Parts: structure tokens; C-alpha cells; sequence
């Protein structure tokens, strides 16, 4: 033992993800007004299975599209980016405190 | 022969529909209105 992975645990990569998922929620807000735009969806279990060892997602429209083709449902995106920006803050939380408790035992501080 | 025909346009058939399109247009405006006053609303989601 007495290792970064054994001591960070998934909280490293669980980040990279959180992110990577509001590069693709902004992605669909910017592009909603796009005509033939397909909503694009991430999944998370996937994801951080990938970045652990190391495929086009598309979200279903509730509604059908108005004749332009842009399936972005703006109402859910924003709800979305909403959650992923809270658990992107624990998940920096439970990683920053991975370091602190790392160095707390090896000074005694 | 000796006569001329005239239009055969129902002037109360008009105007009754004018007053329905101009009643049928003024709600689709307040539907207009109210698709954005919620989009406003639906925006303090993303303001942490």
C-alpha cells in the first residue's frame, strides 16, 4: 500500500469526468438553436470505467422538433448543468481532502 | 344581355372573420409572451 491510488481512490478520476460531462451539457446549450443538431448525451459509469484503465450517446426527445431537427431540450440541460456543477464541487471536495489528510499524516501537523 | 355581374363577395362573411383571425392572433401572442417570461424564470438554475 502507501500509494496515491490507493490513497485518492476514484475521486481522481471522477473529476476529469464531471468536467468532460460540462464540456457536453455546454456544448448542447450553445448548440440548441442550431437546426439539425443532435442533443448529445454522456454516460457517467462508462466514463470513469474508461479513465480508470485507459459509443455516441444520443439524448430522446420528450417532444418532437419544430421542423428545424434540434432534439436540445434547453429546459433539461440547464437542470443538468445544474447538478453536475454540485457533485463537480464534492467530488473536488472529497479529493481535495484525499491531500490534506495525506499530508496531515505524514507531518503530524 | 344588357346586364353587367358583379363581385359576389359576403362583406358580413369577411368581417366576421377578420374579427376571429384578429382575436385567434392576439392569444397566440400572449402565448409568445408567456414562452419567454418562463424561459426568464428557468434561468436562475445556472446562477450559483
Amino acid at each position: 500500500a502507501i500509494s496515491f491510488d490507493n490513497a485518492l481512490g476514484i475521486h481522481q478520476h471522477t473529476v476529469g469526468v464531471r468536467e468532460r460531462n460540462a464540456e457536453v451539457i455546454s456544448t448542447n446549450i450553445a448548440q440548441a438553436n442550431t437546426p439539425g443538431y443532435k442533443a448529445r448525451g454522456l454516460d457517467f459509469a462508462k466514463e470513469l470505467q474508461a479513465a480508470t484503465s485507459g459509443d455516441k450517446l444520443y439524448r430522446l426527445p420528450t417532444q418532437p422538433d419544430t421542423g428545424d431537427g434540434n432534439t436540445v431540450d434547453l429546459d433539461l440541460e440547464r437542470n443538468l448543468f445544474m447538478q453536475n456543477q454540485i457533485r463537480h464541487q464534492a467530488s473536488l471536495d472529497f479529493l481535495g481532502s484525499k491531500f490534506k489528510n495525506l499530508t496531515k499524516a505524514i507531518k503530524g501537523e | 344581355t344588357g346586364a353587367i355581374e358583379g363581385s359576389n363577395v359576403n362583406a358580413v362573411g369577411e368581417m366576421t372573420a377578420l374579427i376571429d383571425l384578429q382575436r385567434q392572433f392576439e392569444m397566440q401572442v400572449k402565448m409568445m409572451s408567456t414562452a419567454e417570461e418562463m424561459d426568464k424564470s428557468s434561468d436562475s438554475l445556472l446562477r450559483m
